[PDB]
């Protein structure tokens, strides 16, 4: 029903609740190019990216779905990359995703080691490591610099 | 605390070099809870600027207990904006003292956060919604 889930389903990724690793019908590069060309061909071409990330962020307002979305995914057909990494592989989506991630990161200043001893902030910044291509250095640079200045001691 | 806290913060052109010492003072393990309470009472009487926000946030980080009356004073001054430091202060109060926050205080926080220039607007929005 949401733009996000439907585009993901057509493009060929199973969005699971948040308990087990998201399944993957397709190859990762295949997935990326599939959703890329899907949003390319789709009318209202420049605005679906914004709508998409808003649907995404509204999806990851609940913790557990995002927790599974962060973790490495399961290929059905043997151990793969995470969906977030793959989606940031697409240049057009990248700055929006970065924006969202950093804006919502300070929720997790004080909730360290909640349930499964998984440090959400460490994981989220780990998502940004080892990127193929950086669409914006200036925006990422400035955003991480704002971020670093503020955080409490351990996380900073 | 009473002799040095007020004139340094109220001195004009007070900077990081001054605030770092005040942060260190409020962080002393030897600053007993009641002494922390006294320091809080003293800070509340100062005019509120970015330097006050930093020191207040540092002191509030120790999870110091507060009577509802003092907490009310804190919230009143709190609810009356463009800086990230104010945002961090507001977030800390909204998160560690949630049990004390009344509906009026929640709305007061909401109003002081309204503008979008403030940093971490979305997280503040989330914390606020969590208090509802």
């Amino acid at each position: 029903d949401s733009i996000f889930v439907k585009l993901l389903k057509i493009s060929g990724i199973i969005l699971k609740t948040g308990e087990s690793q998201n399944q993957l019908a397709v190859d990762q590069i295949a997935f990326q190019k599939k959703l890329f060309q899907t949003l390319r061909r789709h009318p209202s071409y420049p605005k679906i990216i914004e709508e998409f990330v808003s649907g995404l962020e509204s999806y990851i307002e609940d913790e557990d779905s995002f927790r599974n979305c962060l973790l490495s995914c399961e290929r059905l057909q043997s151990y793969s990359k995470s969906l977030i990494k793959l989606l940031l592989g697409i240049d057009i989506l990248q700055p929006a995703i970065i924006k969202t991630l950093f804006e919502k990161l300070p929720e997790y200043f004080f909730e360290n080691k909640n349930s499964d001893e998984i440090n959400i902030p460490r994981l989220i910044v780990s998502q940004l490591k080892w990127l193929d291509r950086v669409v914006d250095g200036k925006d990422l640079t400035t955003k991480i610099m704002q971020l670093i200045s503020i955080a409490p001691e351990n996380l900073q | 605390c009473s002799a040095l806290l007020d004139p340094v913060l109220q001195a004009p052109g007070t900077g990081p070099a001054q605030t770092e010492l005040l942060c260190c003072l409020v962080k002393m393990e030897s600053l007993e809870p009641d002494a922390q309470v006294l320091m809080l009472g003293q800070i509340l009487e100062l005019p509120w600027k970015e330097e006050t926000f930093l020191v207040l946030q540092s002191l509030l980080e120790r999870q110091v207990e507060m009577t509802p009356e003092k907490f009310s004073v804190l919230m009143e001054k709190l609810c009356k904006t463009t800086s990230m430091a104010y945002a961090k202060l507001m977030l800390t109060v909204m998160t560690k003292y949630q049990a004390n926050i009344t509906e009026t205080q929640r709305l007061g926080l909401a109003m002081a956060l309204e503008p979008n220039t403030t940093f971490l607007r979305k997280s503040l929005k989330a914390a606020l919604k969590h208090l509802g």
